[PDB]
């Protein structure tokens, strides 16, 4: 098999206009292989399409990483009289993550074709693309592409000549990171506060407008056309088993050249930072910690970053997660407690307030963390903060509560000496 | 020829306040008729 | 026929499909703690006080909203369940005001009583509490909204029972506020019932304010004569004086509501 | 940032507001995106349209959206206060929004914040006396690899330095529209100093297509 991963070639990259160096409109997209034999794919049938996705090993790129083929097949059932919808999650809210922005504004026609191919697999009549309101220019690029597809017969009535009717609607958010959560996104489309729903029912049974729905990430949907064209087996030839394919990575923070890049799954974290981002500022030995998969994932110290691979299973073993694969790098000049405290301040501002452990708990954690930044606390409070975070985790309606507990747990797990040392400094001034 | 040295996403520099909603209005003639729940609203 | 078998602490009970975990516990006489759940309102599932362990499931479920499944064993008294109730109760009391001596709910408060039965006996919250401004919603209901625990019972009752969509939540996060946003009175003929369903002293009766404590009242079960419906009531008296009127559950007449004239 | 409304001479239910005849056509197209019987789905985009026409949301505007969509006014109020992009107080003609979340914090977004305050003579959360600029801090704007960045109205200005932002403000004071995007060498999210990928010509249609189509 393949024992080492990385060094992906440009022939096997999916998002070939990641940097907008080529034309993003239909003329460019068609020249790059989009919208090619889309009729053939549609007439092959939903079950064949779901087979290519199941075999590809594709997992959700939104942050939870559920196997996409299995998830999308929940809609593969007879209609009971309700319409069926595909919702594309373009809310891109997780701090550090900006991968979905590049697909929307530079490769919009892969998204539009992904909606059709993915929508057909589920038997949906339309796709709603929820894009955060701040991406005003990107959403306007996406509407231009949709108009081109409508005018070329690629979507709408009898899309691509397949005899299948499909509409692509774009709906903008109004400022809320919580509206990226799948059920909070659905409540937002329906015109309510972006407050998540409890489960059951699951969206595949009762979703947007009370109808069967599948919420899929922009990247998950956008790669689906190519997986069908080139085959699921070709996609599964990348990355470790159960960690298949090509992933978009955002390297930001204390790196020489922060950038977005497409690289093979299971690539070593060290290789990804040095090969593409130009290394850690001040050299690798200046590394202090990395948040691998966006602010919701716990940080890992330099010792773990030395050998860790970038996939779902590798990072779970390192007591974290792949998340959105947004790598925030912190060199030894960083005030680590402050950096994580600013992340809890973010979740405090983004909690919807619906359910008690997050409404009260996250705000509680923010107040404690602010005091930890100054050391104005006692060492006994570190274990209190750990216990408090454990009361939020797994007791909330949605995973935002979990995503606020994890960064706190990661800091306490790997940087407890820093916390206690700071407290000693504060006390000796007082 | 093949050029990989220029940015080809410059149209949005000319976008304005109503670009998105104007594009939405233009797309209306292509849409399929919307499904109905059978009443004007949940309050009917 | 279609009854499915479940277990509550190992004891079998037969329930119709669609029964919640909370309802299954009722069938063996166990009352799961709750704040947001009211059996005559739509399910909300936001307080999280009903969290209960399902045997072999790593994650506790919201008993008020989770339908039962065949073969489930509900551990209403497991250490996992108990530690969940303590955690939620501790979050409910973090920002709650130290108001019991001046609060009319004192003595008949679900927050007090469930803190006693299901919560811990002390505090580890070392910060400053939230404070919220009060809101006039008419002469019948006094609002001390710093006591609100954001259970949304009042919102659901106003929408679903009274047919009035004036109450709602504004803001978000810890600053989420229950109210009308604008200045508005909640003057429905059924408005007084939100005093009963509010679990805390956030909504109380203005006419009754400060006049009595629950333990000292005598309860006379009687009938309302303000109309011909015949609503069942409880007349609260103390030392030979009528203090207030409360509803009395009668499923076939007034359920658990009374009109404002009755109240 | 109070989440209650108190009637004021410039913001009360009688404050004049109404959509233009042109915006009623846009509103009609918005409403047709959703199934019949679910017009409430249009609340967020119709509310945002009222802000684009008016610049902010007086309570009269919220009451107008509720009336058009046959939605209870409280449900519009809930949306207006839940989402942060809605302005319930008038803002400056240029609403500068500086991202200060950690990834932008790590790239010195505080120096950007300091520079704007010194050049405009305001603190965060204030409006200049000429009502041209309103300055606030915001959470991640989804441009992290391009930090530090700001958003002014509908545009992202990225890879900023204290000099760069002081220029953009000077351009906006004179009335010119400054081009959005990175102010450093690069155009978007490419690695600075040379592409480390996608240097080959893109493949054409039908490349690597599995047999059987
Ligand atoms: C607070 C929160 C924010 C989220 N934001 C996003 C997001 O911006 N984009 C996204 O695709 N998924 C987001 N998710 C995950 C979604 O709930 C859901 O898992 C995802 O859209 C499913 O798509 P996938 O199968 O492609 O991963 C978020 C989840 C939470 C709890
Ligand atoms: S965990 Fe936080 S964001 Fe999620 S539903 Fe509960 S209060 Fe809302
Ligand atoms: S609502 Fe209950 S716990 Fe809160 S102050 Fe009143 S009596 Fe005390
Ligand atoms: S006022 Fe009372 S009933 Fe209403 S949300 Fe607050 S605690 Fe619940
Ligand atoms: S009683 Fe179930 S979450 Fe409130
Ligand atoms: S942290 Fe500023 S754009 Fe993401
Ligand atoms: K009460």
């Amino acid at each position: 098999k393949k024992t080492s991963f990385g060094s992906l070639k440009d022939e096997d990259r999916i998002f070939t206009n990641l940097y907008g160096r080529h034309d993003w409109r239909l003329k460019g997209a068609q020249s790059r292989g989009d919208w090619y034999k889309t009729k053939e794919i549609l007439l092959k049938g939903p079950d064949w399409i779901l087979g290519e996705v199941k075999t590809s090993g594709l997992r959700g790129r939104g942050g939870a990483g559920f196997p996409t083929g299995l998830k999308w097949s929940f809609m593969n059932k007879p209609s009971d009289g309700r319409p069926k919808y595909l919702v594309v999650n373009a809310d891109e809210g997780e701090p550090g993550t900006c991968k979905d922005r590049e697909i929307i504004r530079h490769d919009p026609h892969k998204l539009v074709e992904g909606c059709l191919v993915g929508g057909r697999a589920m038997g949906a009549r339309a796709a709603y693309i929820y894009i955060r309101g701040e991406f005003y220019n990107e959403a306007s690029n996406l509407q231009v592409a949709i108009r081109e597809a409508y005018e070329a017969g690629l979507i709408g009535k009898n899309a691509c000549g397949s005899g299948y009717d499909f509409d692509v609607f774009v709906v903008r958010g109004a400022g809320a990171y919580i509206c990226g959560e799948e059920t909070a996104l659905i409540e937002s489309i329906e015109g309510k506060q972006g407050k998540p729903r409890l489960k059951p029912p699951f969206p595949a049974d009762v979703g947007v407008f009370g109808c069967p729905t599948t919420v899929a990430n922009v990247e998950t949907v956008a790669v689906s056309p190519t997986i069908c064209r080139r085959g699921g087996a070709w996609f599964a030839s990348f990355g470790r088993e159960r960690n298949s394919g090509t992933k978009l990575f955002n390297i930001s923070g204390h790196v020489n050249n922060p950038c977005t890049v497409e690289e093979e799954m299971s690539v070593p974290l060290k290789e990804l930072i040095e090969k593409h981002a130009g290394g850690v500022t001040g050299g690798w030995d200046n590394l202090l910690a990395v948040i691998p998969g966006g602010s919701s994932t716990p940080l890992i110290p330099k010792s773990v970053c030395e050998t860790v691979l970038m996939d779902f299973d590798a990072l779970i073993q390192a007591q974290t997660g792949l998340g959105t694969a947004a790598v925030i790098v912190m060199d030894r000049s960083t005030d680590i407690v402050k950096a994580i405290a600013r992340l809890i301040e973010f979740y405090k501002h983004e909690s919807c307030g619906q359910c008690t452990p997050c409404r009260e708990g996250v705000d509680w954690m923010n107040k404690v963390m602010a005091r930890f930044v100054r050391g104005d606390a006692r060492p006994a409070e570190i274990d209190s903060l750990w216990e408090i975070s454990k009361q939020i985790e797994g007791h909330t309606i949605c995973a935002l509560g979990d995503g606020a507990a994890w960064p706190v747990q990661g800091l306490i797990r790997h940087f407890r000496p820093e916390l206690e040392e700071r407290m000693q400094q504060f006390a000796q001034q007082h | 020829p093949f050029d990989n040295t220029t940015y080809k996403n410059l149209q949005h520099h000319d976008y304005s306040t109503y670009t998105f909603l104007d594009l939405n209005l233009d797309l209306s003639k292509f849409r399929m008729p919307q499904p109905s729940s059978g009443r004007e609203s949940p309050r009917h | 026929s279609n009854l499915i078998e479940v277990f509550v602490d190992g004891q079998s009970v037969m329930v119709e499909p669609g029964t919640t975990v909370l309802q299954a516990c009722e069938k063996v006489g166990m009352q799961i703690p709750r704040f947001c759940y009211h059996e005559r309102l739509s399910v909300a599932g936001n307080c999280r006080m009903c969290l209960v362990e399902i045997e072999k499931a790593p994650k506790v479920v919201a008993a008020c909203a989770m339908p039962v499944m065949k073969g489930w064993n509900i551990l209403t008294n497991s250490e996992k369940t108990k530690k969940a109730r303590e955690g939620v109760m501790e979050f409910l009391l973090a920002n709650h005001p130290l108001d019991c001596p001046i609060c009319d709910q004192g003595g008949e408060c679900d927050l007090q009583d469930q803190s006693m039965m299901f919560g811990s006996d002390r505090s580890r919250f070392l910060e400053g509490k939230r404070a919220v401004e009060d809101k006039n919603i008419g002469p019948l209901v006094k609002t001390i909204m710093t006591r609100c625990i954001q259970c949304t019972r009042c919102i659901r009752f106003a929408s679903e029972i009274a047919g009035v969509d004036d109450l709602g939540t504004t803001g978000r996060g810890n600053d989420m506020q229950v109210g009308t946003y604008i200045e508005k009175m909640f003057m429905s003929e059924l408005s007084g019932n939100i005093i009963d369903i509010c679990p805390v002293g956030a909504l109380t009766s203005k006419p009754y304010a400060f006049t009595a404590r629950p333990w000292e009242t005598r309860k006379t079960e009687s009938i309302d004569v303000m109309d011909a419906v015949g609503s069942n009531i409880v007349v609260s008296t103390r030392t030979g004086e009528v203090m207030r009127i409360l509803p009395r559950m009668h499923e076939d007449i007034n359920e658990e509501w009374i009109s404002d004239k009755t109240r | 940032a109070l989440f209650v409304h108190r009637d004021t001479p410039e913001n009360n239910p009688e404050t004049p507001f109404d959509f233009t005849p042109e915006n009623y056509k846009r509103i009609e197209a918005i409403v047709k995106n959703y199934p019949e019987g679910h017009k409430a789905a249009a609340v967020l985009p119709v509310l945002d349209l009222a802000q684009r026409q008016n610049g902010w949301l007086p309570i009269s505007a919220m009451n107008k959206v509720a009336e058009i969509l046959q939605v209870p006014p409280m449900r519009v109020y809930e949306v207006a206060t839940f989402y942060t992009m809605y302005n319930r107080k008038p803002v400056g003609k240029y609403h500068i929004q500086v991202c200060t979340t950690t990834p932008c914090m790590l790239r010195n977004s505080d120096s950007i914040l300091e520079a704007i305050q010194k050049k405009l003579g305001i603190k965060v959360g204030e409006t200049t006396p000429d009502k041209l600029f309103t300055l606030i801090e915001v959470e991640c704007l989804g441009a992290c690899v391009n930090a530090p960045m700001v958003q002014i109205n509908d545009n992202y200005y990225e890879d900023l330095t204290p000099k760069d932002i002081e220029e953009i403000i000077d351009e906006l004071k004179a009335g010119k529209i400054p081009k959005p995007g990175p102010r450093s060498g690069r155009f978007s999210c490419e690695p600075a100093g040379g592409l480390t990928s996608l240097t080959e010509p893109p493949k054409g249609p039908g490349f690597g297509v599995q047999a059987g189509l």
